[PDB]
């Protein structure tokens, strides 16, 4: 348990990697919502309304 | 009134045509404003072990 | 207490300030649309003045 | 008046080229931020004997 | 893991050269990537990620 | 072409009516897009950062 | 060291709370653009379908 | 093992579109409700309010 | 106070200032584009006033 | 109509790459400040732990 504070200090440093993997996963979903809406979908629509 | 009535059509349609290209332009620029938010989420990486 | 304190709320305030910077960027895309609408309506009005 | 409609459709295509490359810059940002959170994590593996 | 279900892409259609005039009553598309809303669908869910 | 264009003037009274509710759906979309930005800011940050 | 393993179980139970919130936050972000913007972008599209 | 094909072919047809010089195509522009998307936006508020 | 943590929140206030300063330059850029549409369509209107 | 939106594009997109770069510059500045903190706080946890 001098070796279980240990593995769980190592675990919180791995779980730091999971916290960045999760914040980076919200970031990499939000970045696809950004690209999908901002320039593509809103451009794709109003470029056909401007043609009408 | 061919010229006047179809030009009264066009002087409004060109305003909405320009405003819809400006909405597309403001929305391909709002993509860069959400990219400054995504840059904050990318910089939060940063901090220390909790408790 | 095993947990320290406030240390949680300071990292949560940190990630909430990083999220409030993202909200201010989202509202600055509504400002960007508003100036792109100033442009789009100036482009329409000068077009309808030359169509006139 | 067809060069207006066509070159406005080529503006929005040219905007979608830069906005798809903004979505690639959000990906490439997450690629380097994952990489540089890995440049934190050698020091966080050092910081409790821990995230490799 | 297969892209394009059924082999699908937008293959060129090109028909008989019908010269109809079309007076072009536009549906304008305020959802030309309303996308700020779909980055915001990812933030209606980053708000859920921070609370969770 | 004027009888066409003067009926076309009445088309803009209908198209400006239609586009004013499209611009109302686009305003409601900005109010939902601002709520989604505030959700995304809370959603990216409650996990407590790098540790 | 049961007092220190109790802080390290606070970290591994805070990982479990960070994941509880962040698996909700990824699910809220991967949904909220399908809900709120998921009605406003549907009126935005029905007025383009109404324009033609 | 879930080998299940979640991708169904959303079947498109476009047989060759003859001389539509018949003018009898009335306009209708009926959209979008989609009140289920505002119910889903309310379920994202409720799911966040449960996560709170 | 065993590690400063708050120095991150002060950098996120700085990244908010640098993001808002960049969007304030884009508000001015769209206002300069509005003026470029005014000047360009005034030059087209002068070429049409010469036909008139 | 082509120039105002292709310039709103050209100016916004040369800003969005820099705006993502400056959110990532706030993240980089936080990474250095978090080092200067980490090598002292988690770097006195060092005599249990260590740095970078």
């Amino acid at each position: 348990v001098e070796l279980q504070e240990l593995n769980d200090r190592f675990a919180n440093y791995i779980d730091k990697v999971r916290f960045l993997e999760q914040q980076n996963k919200i970031l990499l979903a939000e970045l696809e919502q950004l690209k999908g809406q901002g320039k593509s979908r809103l451009g794709d629509l109003y470029e056909e309304e401007m043609r009408e | 009134d061919v010229d006047n009535a179809s030009l009264a059509r066009l002087d409004l349609e060109r305003k909405v045509e320009s405003l819809q290209e400006e909405i597309a332009f403001l929305k391909k620029l709002h993509e860069e404003e959400i990219q400054e938010l995504q840059a904050q989420i990318q910089e939060q990486h940063v901090q220390i072990d909790v408790d | 207490v095993s947990k320290p304190d406030l240390t949680a709320a300071l990292r949560d305030v940190r990630q909430q300030y990083e999220s409030v910077a993202a909200k201010n960027l989202q509202e600055a895309e509504e400002w960007y649309k508003s100036k792109f609408a100033d442009l789009s309506e100036a482009a329409n009005r000068n077009n309808d003045a030359l169509r006139q | 008046r067809l060069q207006d409609e066509i070159q406005n459709m080529k503006e929005e295509m040219a905007r979608h080229l830069r906005e798809y490359q903004d979505l690639l810059n959000v990906k490439m940002a997450l690629d380097i931020e994952i990489a540089t959170y890995r440049k934190l994590l050698e020091g966080e593996e050092s910081r409790i004997s821990l995230p490799l | 893991y297969a892209s394009s279900p059924g082999g699908v892409y937008a293959t060129r259609s090109s028909a008989v050269r019908l010269r109809s005039s079309v007076p072009g009553v536009r549906l304008l598309q305020d959802s030309v990537d309303f996308s700020l809303a779909d980055a915001i669908n990812t933030e209606f869910k980053n708000t859920r990620t921070n609370e969770k």
